[PDB]
DNA sequence: AGACAAAACG
RNA sequence: GAGAAUGUCGGGGAGCCGAGGUUGUGAAUUGCUUUCAAAAAUUUUGAAAAGCAAUUCACAAUAAGGAUUAUUCCGUUGUGAAAACAUUCAAGGCGGGGCAACUCGCCUU
DNA sequence: CGTTTTGTCTCGGCTCCCCGACATTCTC
């Protein structure tokens, strides 16, 4: 019996049939976390599928795009394994 | 169907009158609100203020002129220097040039319109360049 | 406290070590990570492929590594043409300067830093030019 | 709104930004008693 | 069996 | 401690093949839902269409993609900025093997 | 929004190279 679920699943290919087959990302594949901020100092994040970090590096450009739609230029990328500093709730780092 | 941009070469060809046939040509293509990019209108207004010794009030009002009713400026990408970078290892012109190329790649443009760039040179698969006075 | 901005000359002392004086104060800048704008970075582009004639390669990919680490570009401002004009009534500089100067502006950017633009002339109340090697 | 308006104008810019947050470029701006066209549902009028 | 990726549940 | 020979137990890499499963195309049969669209007493019966399927068969794809016309292939491995590599890599001569292509050895730089 | 819960391609044959650990004899 076809069992049902709703999510976002994308197409595996655009060749004849391959754009009627939906997949899941693989396991580990998540290696890139995209941190911008706009003009006032929110924080926006989003993590980049890997077919466009594929394309992305393919063009010879940047894994991350350096701006997300709303133009809040990218902060930085985080990967797995990274190391981060968290500063005291009453620290403000912005150039520590 | 097909997105089109265009270069310094035809505005200033508009702007000049020496040659009558290659200003209207220039004239017929911005009739179809050709897109266009940043970098152009920099090169452009440079050119203006250096061969024309025109005044930096007239300059500017014809900028905004062209750029409100005429034409349409291109968002600059934020990817132009890496992309630049990826075409001049496959590509050999000046900087400048690649600059604009890779400025209109990245906007979709389809057709870019120029003579000094070795015209129906196929630039990465994506843009070819339409030499149009010919 | 207030955004800082750069213009060429402060990259361009940083690059020439001639001045060692001169390149350490400009180094001594680029450490507190100031603004910039895209223009700036194209002309920057300009002068080191004609005075200095070093190779496109080598110069994108500083440029990449500088925008990348050391300094912010700034995204261009559509509104730099008609503050432009704005500016242009009050103000008698080249028309690059002033261009610069709008979108400095347009940004937010408190302080620019510069020599050639009379330091110390404040630009609409928004803006101070601060010379910094003296 | 009217003051975003007076302040546009006062810096030499135009009435309506040329941009909106998303970066959509302005197609154009209404005022009252201004005239359009609607196309029919099948004209495409993109360069008319 | 393990641990990620995302649905599912509040 | 090193080497040579002989056994046992394990580990690694590469290669020639096989059977399903999944998704999609078409068909045979039977269903659920909705709408049309009639007949009948809000309800019941019938045709058509769309969505979702089931059982069975033929076929297409099976990491996105990129080569090539050899009975050839590269795409989940490692190093690290050179987007460059490793994982094929000389020349002869003297032979064995075959239906031959091709395969296995010996000799000297 | 913050949290926990859930699901995740599977099975067959055969050959030919390499390496190491352990035993036996002997030599240097
Ligand atoms: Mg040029
Ligand atoms: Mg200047």
């Amino acid at each position: 019996v076809r069992v049902f679920e709703l999510g976002s699943k994308f197409q595996v290919g655009q060749t004849g049939n391959k754009k009627g087959k939906y997949v899941e990302a693989a396991k580990g594949t998540n290696l890139f976390f995209a941190v911008y901020e706009d003009e006032k100092g929110k924080r926006s994040y989003e993590t980049i599928p890997l077919n466009e970090v594929i394309e992305r590096q393919k063009q010879g450009l940047t894994s991350v795009p350096l701006e997300n739609e709303k133009g809040s230029r990218l902060l930085f990328d985080l990967s797995p394994n990274d190391l981060v500093y968290v500063p005291e709730i009453d620290e403000n780092i912005d150039s520590n | 169907l097909d997105k089109i941009a265009i270069d310094t070469n035809i505005l200033l060809y508009a702007y000049d009158n020496r040659d009558l046939d290659k200003q209207d040509r220039a004239v017929e293509i911005l009739l179809k609100k050709p897109f266009v990019t940043q970098l152009v209108v920099f090169e452009f207004i440079k050119v203006l203020e250096r061969r024309f010794k025109m005044d930096k009030k007239e300059i500017t009002k014809l900028t905004i002129k062209l750029l409100k009713e005429v034409i349409i400026p291109l968002s600059l990408h934020r990817d132009i220097y890496n992309y630049s970078q990826f075409l001049l290892q496959r590509y050999n012109f000046g900087l400048s040039d690649i600059l604009v190329l890779s400025d209109s790649i990245l906007n979709n443009c389809t057709i870019l319109l120029s003579e000094d760039m070795c015209n129906g040179m196929i630039v990465d698969k994506k843009l070819k360049i339409v030499n149009p006075f010919l």
